[PDB]
RNA sequence: CCGAGCGCGGGAACAACCGAGACCGCCAGCUAAGGCCCCCAAGUCUGGGCUAAGUGGUAAAGGAUGUGGCGCCGCGAAGACA
RNA sequence: GGGGAGGUUUGGCACCUCGAUGUCGGCUCGUCGCAUCCUGGGGCUGAAGAAGGUCCCAAGGGUUGGGCUGUUCGCCCAUUAA
RNA sequence: CGGAAGGGAUAACCGCUGAAAGCAUCUAAGCGGGAAGCCCGCCCCAAGAUGAGGCCUCCCACGGCGUCAAGCCGGUAAGGAC
């Protein structure tokens, strides 16, 4: 949590950094301690649900840090002949086996990038956003389970 | 949301560019605004449109005050138009350009206490083999001890027609402002003389 | 012979509703709706206190209720069993949820319907600024 | 037990399930079952836990890291489980 | 080989009705159920595409005309998204 | 000429982030997508919505009894009826 700027609030926590500030809805019955330059959190007891709440925020707060720190970005491969993608200003249009060229809206806080007609990164500041934005792309044209086509994260081939 | 009162004058067919087309002739005379009701003064936007002229003696009612409140010739009829604040003091057939489609609301013809077969277009019964009693009857209407009643809104013979009916998407044909006339796609509720309103359709 | 009361001036009341459990609140509203709280009670005359509530939307409700709770509106027509979840009522007219609560706890008799009138409800707050307003919890 | 106590209270309502055997009167008090937030009389009473399914508001063989409590055995700071 | 659901069939009791509760089909008019024939949505496939199989969600609407027989039922004819 | 389009929540279901359970999981906190269906949207009814609504406009004084509370009687106005 170096160089950060985590500020505690009642039911939430406002983290700041080079990328910017971002809210993160923190659970109610949790102690968001601010030890030294770093940050800690403790649970009110040792029950089943409480265990889930601690570990959850434990990472969820770690996301707010990393998000405004080094930022997030996922890649996207594209297999197939005509299958490709042209970046157009903010949004990106990509023909991928459909009569209508797909126009993809750029949501706020996110700015995907096109280093190649095949590869496509997804700049962002939140794991929830970037994670959704990634699938939103794979959703347009899932991997053909009979050969290589459609978009891919970076995982193994469907074969 | 365009809107204008008028009366069904009759209908015949014209020729578009080279094909025949049945068309009804509406008459949308100058309708003076009588009262622009804003959400402030009421709770919804609209406009009272007068219509035909009137013998000032017949309108001895307080309506005389309602007419003076806007300074206008005493009209015969006046109705509102939801979500529609235009301009000037009078709406005209200029509002509708040929090609635009419109909804026309009117009062269907009164067929009085019509038979069930006449009303819901039932089937009646056999004309030969069966008894000569149920030729035009509804036959059964329900079950046994259960429910033991009759479903409300069940179709049964009774007064029918002569009610508010609204045809839709009638394309506005040639509109002549030279006489306040307005052609449409033919079929239109009401008899030749009834009061009909014309509004903007909902294609999208 | 037991006391025979007479005409009594309507004692109005101002009632909050924030965080208040639906049932727990309606209970007191009804018991106070009729003069059942005052020792001068008389089921005959029915002279309950005029209860006025505010902050209706604020009403809490335990566990699966906003999603689980269902209401029933049956018209005389077939299939007219139209039913609505709790969340929708709060969207449309939310004051309804508490009304159908108190109404359900009021007596079935005619005077009970006369009592339901004594019950006023909104959410703002801001009642029709009349006069009486004895706050209560 | 009803029958013959379809007289009374409870059980929503219900001859025989629970209470209780009505000579009549009272604007008296204790109690029975079952109840004690409102419609509805009486504690939103006290202490201690279990359940978050509306289970409660009542269906099985079988199936499942649902949650809580007791006992046994193995590995573990001479370094365990993943 | 084992456990249920449903209350459409045959059957078993004989509890209201024998000082009467008209019984098969067809017609007319329907309404409701979903365990769905179609159309709409989805998982798996021994799913290449098309087409198909199977299971899940889903009543909103739709579910033809005719030959045989009193038939319900059923076979057949022409067609259908069914 | 209509079935819709379009908005919103949602079914099975696909998915993001993510524990309890260092891994993993769509789930328990949270979030997105997704049915001819659910709510709205279109057409019709509707203030007996006794919870009787709203806006514009027109008429308005007791003249004789009621000490009071509530009434009674003819002429009337706007306007209505025959
Ligand atoms: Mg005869
Ligand atoms: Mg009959
Ligand atoms: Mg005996
Ligand atoms: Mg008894
Ligand atoms: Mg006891
Ligand atoms: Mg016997
Ligand atoms: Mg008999
Ligand atoms: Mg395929
Ligand atoms: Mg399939
Ligand atoms: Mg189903
Ligand atoms: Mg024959
Ligand atoms: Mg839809
Ligand atoms: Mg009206």
């Amino acid at each position: 949590p170096k160089g950060v700027s985590v500020e505690v609030a009642p039911g939430r926590v406002k983290v700041k950094g080079p990328k910017g500030e971002l809210e993160v809805p923190v659970s109610p019955e949790m102690r968001v301690v601010v030890e030294e330059g770093v940050v800690r959190v403790e649970r009110p007891s040792d029950e089943r649900r409480h265990k889930s709440l601690h570990g959850l925020t434990r990472t969820l707060i770690a996301n707010a840090v990393k998000g405004v720190s080094e930022g997030y970005s996922k890649e996207l491969l594209i297999k197939g002949i005509g299958y490709r993608a042209r970046l157009v200003g903010r949004a990106l249009e990509l023909t991928v086996g459909f009569s209508h060229p797909v126009v993809v809206e750029p949501p706020e806080g996110i700015t995907f990038e096109v280093p190649e007609p095949t590869r496509v990164r997804v700049s962002g500041i939140d794991k929830q956003k970037v994670g959704q934005v990634a699938a939103n792309i794979r959703a347009i044209r899932k991997p053909s389970a009979y050969h290589e086509k459609g978009i891919y994260y970076a995982g193994e081939p469907v074969r | 949301m365009k809107g204008i009162l008028g009366v069904k004058v009759g209908m015949t067919r014209i020729f578009r560019d080279d094909r025949a087309v049945p068309v009804t002739v509406i008459l949308a005379g100058p309708c003076p605004v009588v009262q622009r009701r804003t959400p402030e003064k009421d709770g919804y936007t609209a406009v009272q449109l007068g219509f035909l002229p009137q013998n000032p003696k017949r309108v001895n009612r307080p309506l005389k005050g309602h007419f003076a409140k806007a300074g206008v010739e005493p009209v015969r009829i006046l109705r509102e138009i939801r979500d529609f604040n235009p301009e000037g003091d009078t709406v005209t057939v200029e509002i509708f350009k040929p090609g635009e489609r419109v909804d026309v609301t009117g009062t269907s013809k009164g067929r009085g206490f019509a038979g069930v077969m006449k009303r819901w277009n039932f089937a009646g019964g056999p004309d030969s083999h069966g008894a000569h009693k149920i030729h035009r009857h509804p036959g059964s209407i329900g079950n046994r001890k259960t429910p033991g009643r009759v479903y409300k809104g069940k179709k049964m013979a009774g007064h029918y027609g002569a009610e508010r009916v609204t045809v839709m998407n009638l394309e506005v044909v040639d509109v002549i402002p030279e006489e306040n006339l307005l052609l449409v796609k033919g079929a239109v509720p009401g008899p030749n003389g009834g009061l009909v309103i014309v509004r903007e359709t909902k294609k999208a | 012979k037991t006391y025979v009361p007479k005409q009594v001036e309507p004692r109005w009341v101002l009632i909050d509703a924030e965080g208040k459990t639906l049932g727990r609140l309606a209970t007191k509203i009804a018991t106070l709706l009729r003069g059942k709280h005052r020792p001068d009670w008389t089921p005959n005359v029915a002279m309950g206190d005029f209860v006025v509530v505010v902050n209706a939307d604020k009403i809490r409700v335990t566990g699966k209720k906003l999603e689980q709770k269902i209401y029933t509106r049956y018209s005389g027509y077939p299939g007219g069993l139209k039913k609505i979840p709790l969340e929708k009522m709060l969207a449309t007219h939310p004051e309804r949820v508490l009304e159908h609560a108190v109404k359900g706890m009021l007596p079935k008799g005619p005077l009970g319907r006369r009592l339901f009138k004594r019950l006023k409800v909104y959410a703002g707050p801001d009642h029709p600024h009349q006069a009486q307003r004895p706050e209560k919890l």
